[PDB]
């Protein structure tokens, strides 16, 4: 799964082709979740192709046969204008945070947690 | 100063404290607005100083020469400054009066520029109070008319002998220039009062109560320093140097640098010169 | 410790509203000043963010400090403890011409810098619920601003975020595929290059085997810009014709290797372009690309040629996507206009139109083909993009004439904006800049960053 | 520090300014006729790498001007079609000096059309260019009318500033011009 994540069609008709190129991708690489994805529904699909915020409108017939990994299996074959969010809310399901954003950096709060033992190394950034 | 004479020069004048011929030969490039100096008529005093064109300004008291050469240096700067200081106010003495002082044999450009500058700041900061005044307006353009016709009477002599300073009257009209576009805008715009900063964002010079100038934008100020500069180039006043200035200024006034740049063949490095002139201040250009 | 940007607007806020004391905020007179502390707050923060678009919001990375932030503190301190009823004006007047313009050297960039110094002296509506000079209040509106950020909040239009977010999303994937894991020469890393050489120049051998004649300046200058053209335009390609040829010969065939070699294959391995190439025109980093364009162009000068020997160049239909130097051209029409007519060059302008053949012009050329963003146009009216606009829009046709100054303009001047025409999507140079009807409301299309580029590949 | 934008200058306003302060009248159409030409010439001429189109090189012409008008007052009487006719001169002083010959000409038709019936009028001086061929003959050279032309244009070069560059490519008699405007100066001019 993660292989063909990160990259290591006459049957669909309702798709662009840029989305078709790796919706063959997936059927010849993974056919299990081709086999339990049913792509010609074109009723739940059409929704799911239309929602704004469209990371939580998932089709809830399939809401237990489908983990959380696979679903942005999903977003990215169909959507790619939703993968950040989609791997934010990822993280932040399953470590719990409530944002993947740190806090602010505050050096009156790092004053009193240092010690002499070592020092403080302050990496720049253009106009810091 | 001696941080800019080589050695070579230094010892000289170290040694030679009473020859003239070093005097004239090296003190050009220790002050750079003075070009020569006179000497009195047994060679113990300088009462005058030259320029690159020949303009002469007599000093208000005589410098005695001595064997101990900061002993009279110290003397030369005190001295110039204070009859700059005394030469600025007479003028100014004369012309704040009805008739004109027109008279541009006696003062140097320097005085002149500057003190048309103070008297029409004045005058517009009593306009704007009492009333719009196309009056001021008219009276500048026809003040401009009867300078660009009085310089037809030098024009076509040109090359006399005795007879020099056309210049201090083309170091005059630009000025004038100026200020017909700023009273100009001024009429475009119908400010009311003075606290409106479309006039606060004009440079002024006013006058302090101790007779010396005091350069003040938007907030900051300055104090006008007493360089001796002689005729030298200015520069058209373009709305970039609007920007360049006001930038310059504040950042003086937040006690910081200025960091002018661009592309090639601006005018970025004039610029500076330019202000250190219209502030009275003396300007060392370097190399890094 | 990596010292930076927020990531995020109320981010930023809450750092901005950290860093400063609430003393300084609570003064006695407190109503109508401290939102103004806000307006500058956000104003601070809305120009830090535009930074993530990129050409979008700024043409370059411009370096905003809080030490910039601290003196307009130092502004808005003389001004509301300054006796009485500042002037929104000089606020922003003095603070693009001292602090945030001293970043600036474009034009259209200040221009961007004085829509919203104008704008903020009201918000988007419904997210903006101030409050009075309580300060945690204050900390607890940036709570109710939302964790995601729109740029509804801040004008563009909403496939910048499609775009982005698909660019964005392939560059954490290949860099966590990073986290996972003269020979070269010799085989193939660089095979495709000449590969598409091959496919591009298979059947053109007059159009990289012919020379024409070193010409000077004939009757009508026109005829000169275009003979230039097609020797420049051999020149080059078989330039690179030879270039090519001995870095085939030293992997196919059998000699050794210089040093110009070697500057080409280091860079066609990176896979940028050499500065001997880019010495001539400039084109894409993309040398597959770039010879796919020049290649391109080849085709296009000679039919150029063919078309304007019998001086018919005035009829057809042309597009500026073949051209090298377009603003060269368009200043070879203006001599032409300005002999034909009987006035001197000094005095003519240059307008284009939309509704209908230019009257007052001496010569009408049919210019099509230029594309469009950070709009939607339409004839007449420009229309504001929706959430499913497409990213490259084609443009209605247009007429290009030289007309004579001081005379009637096809278009009002104050019902127009002026929009730059650059070459490629890189937004690198400039030709002209065409006025486009508006219709009132121009301050919305100038922060939308409208653009026009020539044209694409 | 504290940066400051210094990019585009103004060229109508400097020149117009200038010319109005320097005793000429007619500012007003000439400073915008000069913007014009520096732009069109900058804008449709063949780029070499050698020109330019500064703010040096209109503050070099300005003077090229102020100094023609200091001349034709104090030495006679002033009119009114060679207070326009002077300043095609006194830009030919510099411009002239870049060019190869198709682009001179170029620029010469260029000029026709700004200016419509002010064209040409060459170099004044004569009894320089009798040393120079007078030294061309003592060292056994021969004797060209190009290279007296740029030896006259070297002159007037280094009358008007401070630094020449000599270009050319190798051994095609650059060396020479100067070489021989060296004594043939020197016979009448003071100390080289
Ligand atoms: N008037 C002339 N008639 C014939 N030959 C001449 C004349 N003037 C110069 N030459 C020849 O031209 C040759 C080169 O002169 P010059 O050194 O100026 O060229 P250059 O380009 O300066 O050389 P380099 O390439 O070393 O700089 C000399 O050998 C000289 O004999
Ligand atoms: N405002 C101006 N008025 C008149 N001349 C100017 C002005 N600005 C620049 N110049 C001229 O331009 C030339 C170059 O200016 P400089 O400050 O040296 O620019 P740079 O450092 O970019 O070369 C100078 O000779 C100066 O006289
Ligand atoms: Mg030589």
């Amino acid at each position: 799964e993660w292989d063909t994540f990160t990259g290591v069609d006459q049957l669909p008709s309702w798709i662009d082709q840029e989305r078709s190129w790796a919706v063959a991708t997936l059927k010849i690489a993974l056919p299990s979740l081709y086999q339990t994805l049913c792509f010609e529904d074109a009723a739940l699909w059409r929704t799911y192709y239309n929602n704004s915020m469209c990371e939580q409108e998932f089709p809830s017939i399939l809401a237990k046969k489908v983990s959380l990994f696979q679903q942005i299996l999903v977003v990215q074959v169909l959507r790619p204008d939703r993968l950040q969010s989609a791997m934010a809310l990822f993280a932040c399901k399953t470590l719990g945070l409530k944002e993947v954003s740190p806090l602010p950096l505050n050096l009156k709060r790092l004053y009193k947690e240092t010690l002499e033992i070592e020092p403080i190394l302050i990496i720049i950034s253009p106009g810091a | 100063r001696f941080y800019f004479i080589g050695d070579d020069d230094l010892l000289e004048i170290l040694g030679q404290s009473t020859n003239p011929s070093v005097i004239q030969s090296h003190l050009k490039k220790l002050f750079a607005g003075i070009n020569s100096v006179c000497f009195d008529e047994k060679s113990k005093h300088i009462t005058a100083m030259k320029s690159l064109e020949g303009e002469v300004v007599p000093f208000k008291n005589k410098v005695p020469l001595s064997n101990n050469v900061e002993t009279w240096l110290n003397d030369l700067a005190l001295e110039m400054k204070k009859t700059l200081e005394q030469l600025l106010k007479e003028c100014v003495t004369t012309g704040r009066s009805s008739q004109g002082a027109v008279d541009p044999s006696l003062f140097p450009s320097q005085i002149l520029c500057l003190a048309e500058q103070i008297k029409f700041t004045e005058d517009v900061e009593n306009a704007i109070k009492d009333h719009s005044l196309h009056q001021i307006e008219t009276q500048l353009v026809n003040k401009l008319e009867q300078y660009t016709n009085i310089d037809t009477s030098s024009e076509d002599p040109g090359n006399t002998e005795s007879g020099i300073l056309e210049l201090k009257l083309k170091a005059l009209i630009l000025d004038i220039i100026h200020n017909i576009d700023v009273v100009k805008q001024l009429n475009q715009i119908q400010v009311h009062t003075t606290e409106d900063w479309a006039w606060k964002k004009q440079l002024r010079f006013y006058m302090k109560s101790d007779h010396t100038c005091c350069v003040q934008m938007v907030d900051s100020e300055f104090q006008y320093t007493y360089e001796y500069q002689g005729n030298a180039s200015k520069l058209v006043y373009t709305p970039l140097t609007d920007k360049c200035y006001l930038t310059l200024t504040q950042a003086m006034k937040m006690g910081l640098g200025g960091n002018p740049y661009g592309p090639a063949g601006t005018g970025k490095t004039e610029s500076v010169k330019a202000l250190g002139g219209l502030l009275g201040r003396q300007v060392l250009v370097f190399n890094c | 410790i990596t010292y930076e940007s927020p990531p995020g607007l109320k981010k930023n806020l809450m750092r901005t509203y950290e860093s400063w004391t609430p003393e300084q905020i609570s003064k006695k007179d407190n109503t109508h000043r401290a939102h103004a502390l806000f307006s500058l707050a956000w104003f601070h923060a809305a120009c830090q963010e535009r930074r993530n678009y990129i050409p979008q919001g700024w043409t370059k990375f411009y370096e905003f400090s809080l030490s910039d932030l601290r003196a307009g503190y130092n502004i808005i301190d003389r001004l509301f403890d300054g006796a009485k009823d500042v002037q929104w004006e000089f606020v922003h007047g003095l603070l693009e011409n001292a602090i945030y313009g001293g970043r600036i050297d474009n034009y259209f960039d200040l221009r961007v810098l004085q829509s919203y110094l104008k704008q903020f002296f009201i918000f988007p509506y419904s997210v903006s619920l101030p409050q009075s000079c309580s300060i945690l209040d204050y900390r607890a509106v940036i709570e109710k601003i939302p964790e995601d950020d729109k740029p509804s909040f801040f004008g563009l239009p909403a496939n910048i975020a499609r775009s982005s977010q698909r660019m964005i999303s392939s560059q954490v994937i290949s860099q966590l595929r990073i986290l996972g894991r003269d020979r070269e020469i010799w085989s193939n890393e660089l095979s495709p290059v000449l590969n598409l050489w091959k496919k591009l120049n298979q059947n053109s051998n007059l159009i990289h085997q012919k020379v024409p004649p070193p010409n000077d300046r004939q009757g009508s200058p026109i005829l000169s810009f275009i003979i230039l053209e097609q020797f420049n335009a051999i020149r080059l390609v078989q330039s690179v014709h030879q270039s090519l040829a001995a870095l085939s010969k030293v992997i196919r065939g059998t000699t050794l290797l210089s040093s110009e070699v070697q500057k080409l294959a280091s860079a066609l391995l990176n896979q940028k372009c050499p500065l001997a190439w880019q010495s001539k025109w400039e084109g894409p980093e993309d040398p597959l690309q770039y010879l796919r364009g020049l290649v391109a162009r080849a085709l296009a000068i000679q039919n150029w040629v063919d078309k304007a020997e019998k001086q018919a160049l005035l009829s057809e239909t042309l597009d500026l996507s073949e051209l090298f130097h377009p603003d060269t051209f368009l200043n070879a029409l203006r001599q032409e206009t300005a002999r034909a007519v009987g006035r001197s060059v000094d005095s003519l302008k240059f307008v284009a139109s939309w509704k209908g053949r230019l009257q007052e012009a001496k010569l009408q050329i049919k210019i099509s083909g230029l594309l469009l963003e950070g709009c939607s146009f339409d004839g007449n009216q420009l229309s504001e993009n929706q959430l499913d606009s497409p990213s490259v829009s084609s443009v209605l046709p247009c007429f290009m004439g030289w007309i004579p100054q001081d005379a009637c303009g096809p278009y009002s001047p104050d019902e127009c904006i002026s929009l730059p025409v650059y070459t490629s999507a890189e937004r690198d140079r400039v030709v002209t800049n065409i006025d486009v009807p508006c219709g009132g409301n121009q301050d919305q299309w100038i922060q939308c960053g409208a653009a026009l580029f020539l044209k694409n590949q | 520090f504290r940066p400051v934008a210094m990019s585009h200058p103004d060229n109508e306003l400097i020149a117009e300014v200038i010319l109005y302060s320097e005793g000429f009248k007619d500012a007003k159409v000439l400073s915008r006729k000069l913007v014009a030409i520096f732009n069109l010439s900058r804008e449709l001429l063949t780029p070499q790498q050698h020109y330019d189109w500064g703010l040096r090189a209109l503050k070099t012409v300005l003077r090229g001007s102020g100094n023609l008008l200091r001349q034709l007052n104090k030495s006679g009487t002033t009119q009114n079609a060679n207070e326009s006719h002077i300043v095609v001169q006194a830009l030919r002083l510099n411009t002239m000096s870049k060019f190869t010959f198709t682009d001179c000409t170029r620029f010469d038709a260029l000029i026709k059309d700004v200016f419509p019936g002010i064209e040409l009028k060459e170099v004044e001086y004569d009894e320089l260019s009798a040393a120079l061929k007078q030294v061309f003959e003592e060292a056994n050279y021969e004797i060209i009318p190009n290279q007296i032309k740029k030896a006259l244009e070297l002159y007037e070069q280094l009358c008007q500033r401070m630094g020449v560059v000599i270009v050319g490519p190798s051994g095609a008699g650059k060396s020479t011009l100067w070489r021989m405007l060296r004594a043939a100066l020197c016979k009448t001019g003071k100390v080289v």
